[PDB]
RNA sequence: GUGAAGCGGGGCGAAAGCCCCGUGGAGGCCCGAAGGGGUUCUGAUGUGCAAAUCGUUCCCAUGACCUGGGGCUAGGGGCAAAAGACCAAUCAAGCCCGGUGAUAGCUGGUUCCCCCCGAAGCGGGUCUCAGCCCGGCCUCCCCGGAGGCGGCCGGCGGGGUAGAGUACUGAUCGGGGCCCCGGUCAAACUCCGAACCUGCCAGCGCCGUAGAAGGGGGGAG
RNA sequence: CAAUCUAAAAGGGCGUCCCCCGCCCAAGACAG
RNA sequence: UGAAUCCUGGCCACUGGCGGUACGUGAACCCCGGGUACAACCGGGCGAAGCGCCGCUGAAGGCCGGGGGCCCUCUUAAGGUAGCCAAAUGCCUUGCCGGGUAAGUUCCGGCGUGCAUGAAUGGAUCAACGAGGUCCCCACUGUCCCGGCCCGGG
RNA sequence: CCCCUGAAAAGAUAUCGGGGGUGCCCAAAGCUCGGCUCAGGCGGGUCAGAAAUCCGCCGUAGAGUGUAAGGGCAAAAGCCG
RNA sequence: GGGCAUGACAGAAAAGUUACCCUAGGAAUAACCGGCUCGUCGCGGGUGAGAGUCCCCAUCGACCCCGCGGUUUGGUACCCAGACGUCGUCUCUUCCCAUCCUGGCGGUGCAGCAGCCGCCAAGGGUGGGGCUGCCCGCCCAUUAAAGGGGAACGUGAGAUGGGU
RNA sequence: GCCCCUAACCCGGCCAUAGGCGCCGGUGCUACACCCGGUCUCAUCAGAACCCGGAAGUUAAGGCCGGCGCCGCGCUCGGGAGUACUGGGCUCCGCGAGGGCCCGGGAAACCGGCGUGCUGGGAGGGGGC
């Protein structure tokens, strides 16, 4: 994988209709909601957090994925999983490309350089907007300290500047 | 105690390759233990996984003097679990069209791979659906089927991209009659290197009285010179079994399909034997005696 | 210098024979002057002594040896123990003069002054991509004869982009009982839908009888 | 005192200037 | 092809050459018919070499792999024999093990499913010879440690 | 050569840009007239079955229309005569 | 008027090879250096799963993320084809610091002897051999240590010429 | 003949405010139907349909009219919102991708409210010329 900054900026359309993309790869985030989803134990969370994007930018899969991590294993870890309720907001529908020399993958591909440059998919980002929300949290008030702990480690994974807007629900 | 899931066929290659290995090293390792798909690790002491390589990565190879190493031709691996069925993997190779996948477990540790050769010999304890070579086989009009159809008299040249391209898995060598000369896949370009011939960008001629700055290649050769001679063909008549079990054996994915007089009127690709054991007879097709 | 065949003597020995010494004077034999050649220093020289030399170190030196004079073989031809060598400082095909001022879409050059207007690198075709032709764009002249439009307002029309949506075609995360609710998306999705551009008419504005529209002709770049 | 033109990020800092909110103190708050 | 010496394997599919009864094909001439008051023209017959076809030929140009059970079998015929080797021929590769050095990517001796060795395409092979290419040992030294002084000409 | 996208709501619009297709096929798959309604679902019905023919209800096209893609089409542009 | 065809489809009838090569030109166009870029390469930082007896941060640092340099390789084709001498080494000088030793200081899972890690610091030192044309690297005996880079990949009108 | 007014019927335009589901009523001299038959024209497996000949029965159904509810749909209405987006200018900000200011335009979803066919010609009926 190419540094995140490689494929940070929005620079063109999005890259989405998996029906005329050859070799799309499949997402590897297995679960989006975590902790407590059900909605009637969701009516004692009274409390919601989230963490926000501050530019507009792409998020690859593997940042997401890192984030969600770090973020749910801290909340298991300290508040519990039948204390709070999780989400991953964002799916990682824009497919990346890039346009490397590689065997087993078209006779085109085996041009060196710019020469039929358009390239092989790569990953999968989601395209954020500022504002739009990346992580959300629903939880008890008395764990607000730690719920602001997770999402701060969660901001340590993804490549744009967050910030994290606490509000009732 | 059939495999049914990915766990029974995962397979260690016998040898290491690294980011470091040059591609003379991998050629050299798969000749003598062909593998369908490489795993590269980041270094000697690390069983991390830089990513993965085919035989058609050894291929890349343009000159014996310039530096060429693995760790610059990574491909991004497909990459299953050890959980998952048999059957549903070999539906994500057809899909790609790949010749085999990474395993990691639950937590993403590398476990090992998992080849086409593996899944066919674990379908081979099975039933086909479809028992005869006629249900399932690549006619020789299709249009952009993954089996080629060349002469023996044609430049390696004129098919060698689409064979390192993996736009075809083999070819079928015809003769001036229209039989079936042999076999040409990527292995047998890892046996030898009778084809090869090196270049590279013109050389820095600066001061001195050089005629030929660049190299260039003049006698290529032919197809017939280095193509596998002698292969069992098949009939529409043939069981699928038979196939299967060349296919599983021996890791080429491409048999000749010749009618009574010999003459070549298709081939069973490694991807029609899986859809015999997988669903059965393509559409329109009909399952003839064995 | 070595010392072949051949020829003497002596010694040992049963025979054959073997050994020592001499004689003899063979060889595309050896060392080495003359002579011939041309390896090294990658020495000197490198506007030289010289358009190939000099020093040094070397190779052969009775022979398939070196050398004088005379003779023969001539150019698509000769001659070659073969390097495509050599054939008068010329050779993957000599030289002289002629065809001949060969052709060159390529490179170089192309000589006085002022005044008027003033480009182009776009489209199409081309064995076409360093060229050329037909249009666009420039200029000059003539015909013609009253309308014209890089701007704006209005009337009457067209459109499906931004956004929006997730309703058709697809993708996608959750909750609840194949349905309902919430959420994430779409270059090759669209119920909606701007700004904006554009057609006709009327007006405004400006240009136009010191000549609009339109047409013909010369020269282009 | 714009651009060509020679620069800077995630992150850390009550370093310092400032704005807002919650709570305690009704002189029985904070610090010993 | 390249002294001598021990040797020189299997293959005629291919590319060539050569031999051949019959058969197919195969030009002009010639013959027959139609046509033309004559011709042009149209059809047929006959039919040489050659080609097709069948054989021989590798000290002709050369080639010498798989699968299966010594046997069968596939591909353009056969299926690399005697030997020889990390070769002036081995990419991987500074191959592995010994020798030699304090330390040897070179060298020497072995090993060999040899990327891609091999028999007059010559194989093996070093007596004698070498301004051939290479490694080791003794001697030797201003090559060097590390530079100094002197002589002739610039 | 052809369709969609790129293409920026008139027109034009390029890249060894993206996704595909073409060198055919059909005496019907061509012309016209009439009748009819498709995919799928449900209820009933002898073999009979998930699927055959029969009766009924629902069914906006979820079918079909030779062939790419896009567009069009329901007393039809589909199906039968 | 219909057909027989040019698919390179606005229509020639057409195979190689040159390292023996020759001519016209081209920076409209490659190779070296330079310019731009930095994926790659090298170096730094955030994060802290997990390891460390206990203990995230003595020492590390999965999954991810932000950067710097121009030192490997590539991308591009801006300058240079009436020509900027093409690898390495020798010789000689200077500069950088992201410091191997020498000077200062701190931490340590620092008893001592040693070791490991960070900070300041570029004044001086960083050597001799074996192997290979090398560069790089491996190795030998020492050593306080036997650092790494830039200068038209410093330096061929200075040499050398082993490789290419 | 002519002009005016006016149900259900005939021929239309726009093609859901017209469609869909459920419930409650109205309409029958005439008109529209359901309805009665199959000799004749015509028709099929089938007088079901089509076609022909009728007038016993009925407003049960269709048609047309009125009301209520839900779904769907419509609106030059309120909010959403001068928001999103955007034509022109800028030595205005930001490291940068990007944002901001000024002049000129200006949505959509959705929430609420309202609406639930309108209309042209003709016959028939009524009034006058
Ligand atoms: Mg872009
Ligand atoms: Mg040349
Ligand atoms: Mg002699
Ligand atoms: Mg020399
Ligand atoms: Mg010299
Ligand atoms: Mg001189
Ligand atoms: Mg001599
Ligand atoms: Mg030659
Ligand atoms: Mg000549
Ligand atoms: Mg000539
Ligand atoms: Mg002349
Ligand atoms: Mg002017
Ligand atoms: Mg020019
Ligand atoms: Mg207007
Ligand atoms: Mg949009
Ligand atoms: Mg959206
Ligand atoms: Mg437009
Ligand atoms: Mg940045
Ligand atoms: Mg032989
Ligand atoms: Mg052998
Ligand atoms: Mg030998
Ligand atoms: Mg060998
Ligand atoms: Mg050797
Ligand atoms: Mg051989
Ligand atoms: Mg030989
Ligand atoms: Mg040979
Ligand atoms: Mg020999
Ligand atoms: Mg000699
Ligand atoms: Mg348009
Ligand atoms: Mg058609
Ligand atoms: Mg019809
Ligand atoms: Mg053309
Ligand atoms: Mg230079
Ligand atoms: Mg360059
Ligand atoms: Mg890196
Ligand atoms: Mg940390
Ligand atoms: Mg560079
Ligand atoms: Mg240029
Ligand atoms: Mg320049
Ligand atoms: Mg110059
Ligand atoms: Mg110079
Ligand atoms: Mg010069
Ligand atoms: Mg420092
Ligand atoms: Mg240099
Ligand atoms: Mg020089
Ligand atoms: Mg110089
Ligand atoms: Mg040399
Ligand atoms: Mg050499």
């Amino acid at each position: 994988a190419r540094p995140a900054r490689c494929y940070r900026r929005i620079k063109g359309p999005p890259y989405t209709r998996e029906e005329y993309i050859h070799g799309a790869p499949m997402i590897q985030i297995p679960k989006f909601d975590m902790g407590t989803t059900s909605a009637a134990a969701r009516a004692a969370f009274t409390m919601v957090a989230k963490l926000v994007a501050e530019e507009r930018g792409q998020i690859r899969m593997q940042a997401l994925e890192a984030a969600r991590q770090i973020s749910s294993k801290y909340l298991t870890k300290y508040v519990g999983d039948a204390n709070y309720y999780l989400r991953l907001n964002v799916v990682p529908h824009h497919v990346l490309r890039e346009n490397r020399m590689l065997a087993m993958a078209g006779a085109d591909r085996l041009q060196e350089g710019m020469r039929l440059a358009f390239g092989s998919p790569a990953g999968r980002a989601a395209r954020v907007e500022p504002g739009q929300v990346i992580f959300y949290v629903e939880f008890k008030p008395e764990h607000l300290a730690h719920v602001k702990e997770a999402l701060r480690r969660a901001a340590s994974k993804l490549p744009i500047p967050t910030r994290i807007v606490v509000e009732p629900k | 105690r059939v495999p049914q899931f990915v766990r029974d066929v995962v397979e260690h290659p016998p040898f290491r390759v690294t980011v470091n290995t040059t591609l003379e090293t991998l050629a050299a390792y798969l000749r003598k233990f062909p593998v369908d798909v490489v795993p590269v690790f980041k270094s000697v002491f690390s069983d991390e996984v830089a990513g993965v390589v085919y035989p058609h990565t050894a291929l890349l190879l343009k000159s014996k003097k310039l530096d060429a190493k693995v760790g610059e031709f990574l491909n991004q691996p497909l990459v299953v679990k050890e959980s998952w069925r048999i059957e549903n993997v070999a539906e994500m190779l057809i899909s790609e069209s790949k010749w085999g996948a990474v395993v990691v477990d639950e937590e993403g540790k590398f476990v090992g791979v998992v080849s086409l050769r593996g899944l066919l010999s674990a379908l081979l304890l099975r039933e086909p659906k479809a028992k005869s070579v006629a249900a399932v086989y690549t006619s020789i009009d299709e249009k952009k089927p993954r089996v080629g159809f060349v002469k023996a008299i044609e430049k390696v040249s004129k098919i060698f991209h689409k064979l390192v391209g993996g736009e075809v898995d083999g070819y079928v060598v015809l003769n001036r009659e229209g039989g079936a000369a042999g076999i040409l896949t990527v292995w047998n370009f890892l046996k030898s290197r009778r084809w090869f011939r090196g270049s590279g960008e013109p050389r820095a001629i600066f001061g001195t009285r050089v005629t030929r700055g660049e190299s260039k290649p003049r006698g290529v050769a032919r197809v017939w010179r280095i193509m596998s001679r002698g292969v069992a063909v098949a009939n529409p008549d043939t069981p699928i079994t038979d196939v299967a079990r060349y296919m599983a054996t021996f890791g080429i994915y491409v048999v000749p399909v010749v009618d009574r007089n010999g003459k070549v009127i298709g081939a069973v690709t490694a991807w029609d034997v899986l859809h015999a054991y997988l669903y059965g007879p393509k559409e329109g097709r009909e399952d003839v005696e064995v």
